[PDB]
């Protein structure tokens, strides 16, 4: 028992890791679209 | 979606420049200040800016508007802008002026012919520029763009210094008016086909001459 319980542990442990990554990448997509929508912004005031 | 080449970073701002003719400042948080762009200027290489801290008029002031939710005043330094093209300029700090300086030739050079009896000097390119000086004065003076691609290497003047004339790389030559830089002949002569060596005056305004590289 102790060692299954370890090895499947360590295993789900490696996939939180998977998770975290993803979430992390996402998010910094999430910053890089709203550095663009920024830009769009302050340049649309130009005109007016 | 242009590309970009130069980055220098001014006084808490960015500074940033193009391939083509746009060139940014911005903060920190990379937040877009007002930009320059779409003059004849293109693929700028040199950026620079001034020794002088800007003191700062208001009174009267022709400051641009920044993009801020406000958009406030903005006074850089001066600061120097130069292209791929070796076009040199300086701006105005407040703007009012791009000014451009002494404009040079592009890419690889020949050498220059002078008129045998006035302070004139003639310079061309490779590239598509044929320019005279008066070397005393120091000063650029008359000069005319010549047909796009041409490579050009020979320059003569006559024994009168009342006709110039010039040897361009792909099979063509030209007579040229001392003064205006006008094609003389209505067309140029291109019965070669490669590159001029060498061309030369006779004694005789009449009579002129060139060799090509394929020893003709």
């Amino acid at each position: 028992h102790l060692e299954r319980n370890l090895a499947t542990l360590k295993k789900k442990v490696i996939k939180e890791g998977e998770l975290h990554r993803t979430d992390y990448v996402r998010i910094m997509q999430e910053n890089v679209s709203l550095i663009k929508e920024i830009n769009e912004l302050r340049r649309e005031l130009k005109l007016t | 979606k242009e590309a970009i080449t130069v980055l220098m970073t001014i006084d808490s701002y960015i500074v940033t420049g193009d391939i083509k003719g746009n060139i940014k400042f911005y903060d920190h948080t990379l937040s877009v200040v007002n930009w320059y762009s779409n003059f004849k200027l293109g693929a700028i290489r040199t950026l620079s800016f001034s020794k002088t801290i800007p003191s700062l008029p208001t009174e009267k002031s022709n400051l641009p508007t920044d993009c801020t939710l406000r958009g406030d005043l903005f006074v850089v330094r001066n600061f120097i802008i130069g292209t791929f093209d070796a076009t040199v300029y300086h701006m105005t700090v407040d703007g009012t002026k791009l000014e451009k300086l002494f404009v040079e030739p592009r890419d690889a050079v020949y050498a220059v012919s002078c008129h045998p009896y006035q302070p004139l000097i003639a310079v061309g390119s490779v590239c598509g520029m044929i320019k005279v000086w008066d070397f005393e004065k120091k000063v650029y003076l008359f000069s005319r763009t010549f047909e796009k691609g041409l490579g050009v290497q020979c320059l003569t003047y006559n024994p009168e210094g009342a006709l110039l004339g010039a040897g361009f790389t792909e099979g063509t030559v030209y007579i040229l008016d001392a003064m205006s830089l006008e094609n003389e002949s209505p067309e140029p002569f291109k019965y070669s086909k490669s590159s001029v060596s060498h061309c030369c005056f006779s004694h005789d305004s009449n009579y002129m001459a060139t060799a090509d590289v394929n020893f003709t």
